[PDB]
This record gives C-alpha cells, sequence and structure tokens, in this order.
C-alpha cells in the first residue's frame, strides 16, 4: 500500500532546497511520517508512503503541498504551518492576466507591488495574514482563503496603477473590519 | 453547624460529615460556561472548571440556597442548612444546588 | 489492480467543476458543482464547497465501485488565469482525503500560443 | 452520564479576553494514549485531576 508522487525541482530553487534539506525532509519523515526521496540528477522529489506509515491520506496531500510551496519561493515556515494548518491556500497569477503591460510598465508595476526596501509588500504579509511570492510575471499567495482573496484585491489594486497611499487606506479599512470580527 | 449535624443524626443519616462531603460532589458544576468575545455577538463557551473552583462554587451554591431558605421563615438556618445538605447529598432536586448545579451543567452542554 | 478514470477539474473564479469520465473520454460518471452543494451565494466556489463537491464524487464513484481516477485539473485557460484555483486545490485534498486511488496528478491547462484581445479593455479587467 | 476523568498535564497560559480561562493539556485517566487540549476555568496546578464530560472536544483559540 504505496502511493508515489512526483515533482520536479528548478535550478532556481534547488539551492535554497540543497542547502535546508536537512531541515526540509525530517519532519516529513518523523514528523509527517512520510517516506521522502530525491533524484537530484532528475531533480525529483519523490514522495511515497508506505504501510509502515500512518496511513493518513490527507498527509500525502499536505506533504506535497510543502514541497509544492517551497519550489514556489516560500519560506520554511509558512511551509510548516501549511502541514499544521489546512485552510491555507495558494493563489497563482499573471500581470497580463489582469493589465497588459510592456517594458518599464511591467518594472514598475513590480517596484509598485514591492515597494521601497519590501515596505509596501511586508506591509501587506502583516495586515492580510498571508505570505506571498513575487516571482518574474507570477505572483503567488498563501494564507486563508479570504486572506488570500483580501490579498488579490491588494495586488490588483497596485497592478492597475493606483498609488501605494490608497492601498494604505484599503489596507488599515480591510485590517480593521476584519480583526474586529 | 453542631445544630446541623445534630439534625442530619435525627433525620436518620448516622454519618453526617459524610452527608456534607456527598453534597460538596453532588453539587459541583463539572463544566460550565464563560463569556468569549465571539466578533460582537458574544456567544458562551463552555469551559470545564476546575474542582477546586468546583468546591468553591458548590459550597457558595449552598450557602446562597441556605440564606434564600432561612430568609423570610419560621424555619431555623440549622433546618434549611440540614435539608438541604440532605436533598443534596444524594441529588433529588428538591433543594438548590442541585437544581444550578443541573442549570449551570445544561448552559455548558448547550453551549460547547 | 483498480478501476482506472479520468477525472477533470475546471477552475472558474465563481465555480468548481469536479468530472469522473471513463477512459477515452466516455461518459459521465460522477458530476457535481459547488453551486448544487452550498446554498449561500458567497459560497458558490469556496474551498469547502468544492471540498464538500469532490467527496460527493467520490461517494457516487464508490456506488459506481471505481476507484482509480488519472485527475486532468484545469484552470479557465484563454485568456483568464491559467493556473487552477484552490478550489481545485482543496478538491484534491478532500479526494486524496476520501481515499480513493490517485493514479496520476496532471494540471492540462489550455495554453494559447498567441491571445486574442481580452475583455478586460485598455484598462484593466476587475477592481 | 458518561463522567470522563482527566489529568491535567501541561499548562499552555492565560487566555481569554478578559484573561482568565486556561488552557490545559489533559492526559485522560481511564485510557493514557488520550491526550487532550481542554478549557479551564479556576486555579489549576501540575499533575492535578479534572471531571471533563468530552474527550472528543476540542477549542482551538479563545478571545
Amino acid at each position: 500500500k504505496f502511493e508515489s508522487r512526483k515533482i520536479m525541482v528548478p535550478p532556481h530553487r534547488m539551492t535554497p532546497l540543497r542547502n535546508s534539506w536537512t531541515k526540509i525532509y525530517p519532519p516529513l519523515v518523523e514528523h509527517l511520517k512520510l517516506q521522502v526521496r530525491m533524484n537530484l540528477k532528475t531533480k525529483s522529489v519523490e514522495l511515497r508512503t508506505n504501510p509502515k506509515f500512518t496511513t493518513d491520506p490527507g498527509a500525502l496531500q499536505k506533504g506535497a503541498d510543502f514541497i509544492k510551496a517551497f519550489t514556489l519561493g516560500f519560506d520554511l515556515d509558512d511551509s510548516i504551518a501549511l502541514l499544521r494548518l489546512d485552510d491555507l491556500y495558494i493563489e497563482t497569477f499573471e500581470v497580463k492576466d489582469v493589465k497588459t503591460l510592456t517594458g518599464d510598465h511591467l518594472s514598475r508595476a513590480i517596484g509598485r507591488i514591492a515597494g521601497k526596501d519590501g515596505k509596501t509588500k511586508f506591509a501587506i504579509e502583516n495586515a492580510t495574514r498571508t505570505r506571498i511570492v513575487l516571482a518574474d510575471s507570477k505572483i503567488h499567495i498563501l494564507g486563508g482563503f479570504t486572506h488570500i482573496r483580501m490579498a488579490r484585491e491588494s495586488v490588483v489594486s497596485l497592478i492597475l496603477g493606483s498609488p501605494p497611499g490608497k492601498v494604505y487606506g484599503n489596507l488599515r479599512t480591510v485590517a480593521s473590519r476584519l480583526k474586529e470580527r | 453547624i453542631k445544630h446541623t449535624l445534630d439534625i442530619i443524626n435525627v433525620l436518620t443519616d448516622q454519618n453526617p460529615i459524610q452527608v456534607v462531603v456527598d453534597a460538596i460532589t453532588n453539587t459541583g458544576p463539572r463544566e460550565d460556561t464563560t463569556r468569549v468575545g465571539g466578533g460582537g455577538a458574544a456567544r458562551r463557551q463552555a469551559v470545564d472548571v476546575s474542582p477546586l473552583r468546583r468546591v468553591n462554587q458548590a459550597i457558595a451554591l449552598l450557602t446562597i440556597g441556605a440564606r434564600e431558605a432561612a430568609f423570610r421563615n419560621i424555619k431555623t438556618i440549622a433546618e434549611t442548612l440540614a435539608e438541604e445538605l440532605i436533598n443534596a447529598a444524594k441529588g433529588s432536586s428538591t433543594s438548590y444546588a442541585i437544581k444550578k448545579k443541573d442549570e449551570l451543567e445544561r448552559v455548558a452542554k448547550s453551549n460547547r | 489492480s483498480q478501476v482506472f478514470g479520468v477525472a477533470r477539474i475546471y477552475a472558474s473564479f465563481n465555480d468548481t467543476f469536479v468530472h469522473v469520465t471513463d477512459l477515452s473520454g466516455k461518459e459521465t460518471i460522477a458530476r457535481v458543482t459547488g453551486g448544487m452543494k452550498v446554498k449561500a451565494d458567497r459560497d458558490e466556489s469556496s474551498p469547502y464547497a468544492a471540498m464538500l463537491a469532490a467527496q460527493d464524487v467520490a461517494a457516487k464513484c464508490k456506488e459506481v465501485g471505481i476507484t482509480a481516477v488519472h485527475v486532468k485539473i484545469r484552470a479557465t485557460g484563454g485568456t483568464r488565469t491559467k493556473t487552477p484555483g484552490p478550489g481545485g486545490q482543496a478538491a484534491l485534498r478532500a479526494l486524496a482525503r476520501s481515499g480513493l486511488r490517485i493514479g496520476r496528478i496532471e494540471d492540462v491547462t489550455p495554453v494559447p500560443s498567441d491571445s486574442t484581445r481580452k475583455k478586460g479593455g485598455r484598462r484593466g479587467r476587475r477592481l | 452520564t458518561p463522567v470522563t476523568l482527566a489529568k491535567v498535564i501541561k499548562v499552555l497560559g492565560r487566555t481569554g479576553s478578559r484573561g482568565g480561562v486556561t488552557q490545559v493539556r489533559v492526559e485522560f485517566l481511564e485510557d493514557t494514549s488520550r491526550t487532550i487540549v481542554r478549557n479551564v476555568k479556576g486555579p489549576v496546578r501540575e499533575n492535578d485531576i479534572l471531571v471533563l464530560m468530552e474527550s472528543e472536544r476540542e477549542a482551538r483559540r479563545l478571545r
């Protein structure tokens, strides 16, 4: 009664993978009781479960979500919280899905989403209780479904050209109306 | 207390101190509710109160019920308190703290 | 071993389709929707309603007795977002959680080679 | 009436809005293999004994 999933590794993420692998695999092996192998040649993480382990078929899915979110650039501890909490999910969008941008318009949009020293982005993650990977053209949101929806509202606000001050206003509005309930 | 132990003797309970301890045991609400925040409409959540607080709670309920019963009647504090300890040493729902124990536990069971 | 099926998960911004078919795209076996499950108009495409619909699908497949599925998760594609949403993610979590045999997880999203004009205008579509 | 007998093993801290309720880790007394997280109103030291009613109910956090 084994069950085996494989996931590819890009070399962009493979160096943090081979650096923090010693913290990645034992909570899957011990704290979650999953069999974890790595083909560094094909760059393939192989998650298989055995009759030896605890029969938790959702634990294999949460481990696949763990490896996938770390593959998407998210942090270790956020993906460990994904191993703990179930209601956390991942959005993934493109810039051109919302508004067509070209050249330095794309660069300025990414800079306005990030902000200087990430201060626009980090203030999102505190106030949305989510985590975001800003990839090249991809955005990746990690958190509760209402919370990733609110982060989607914030990033679509940022991508259409709205100034960051209005984003702080709507951000503190949503945070005040959410923390109160 | 000395008069009450005498009454519980004469009301055919040879062990009045065991009547006291059984009234302590049989009138302690095991779980109750607290008033959590809840987001405006403050619901009440069943917490499981500590057995020291169960002792505190049972003694408080018994003294309140005896002080309610002995006030505004000819029947003395010793007779009312002995009646409460005998009807509460074994659950009978003719005393005070049996009823209020039941009320607190049914609110706790309804509100978990 | 198990009887292999074809699972197809469509992820619209308002809806989540779970669609069990036989081999070769033969006929629909188990097919419900988050809309027909949860009556809350806010909750038409929640991960909760997606898991409920996926467990309904798993129940009907066990009623048929077909256990294994080759699952093809699918975004909107075309010109809207080409990554399937958390509705499909929670549907996969539920179909793993419901103990069905999973043959192969594949993400088939229709990608245009070169797209036409979207329905967003020059401004941007939503919000 | 199922009278659940319980054991305090690990206190988690002080919770509640007023700062009054206590999250308590519980070794179930009849069967050692159950470790529950419960909410206790009142003073509790280590290795105390509780009287619960449901071993299966667990509440995440309180406000």
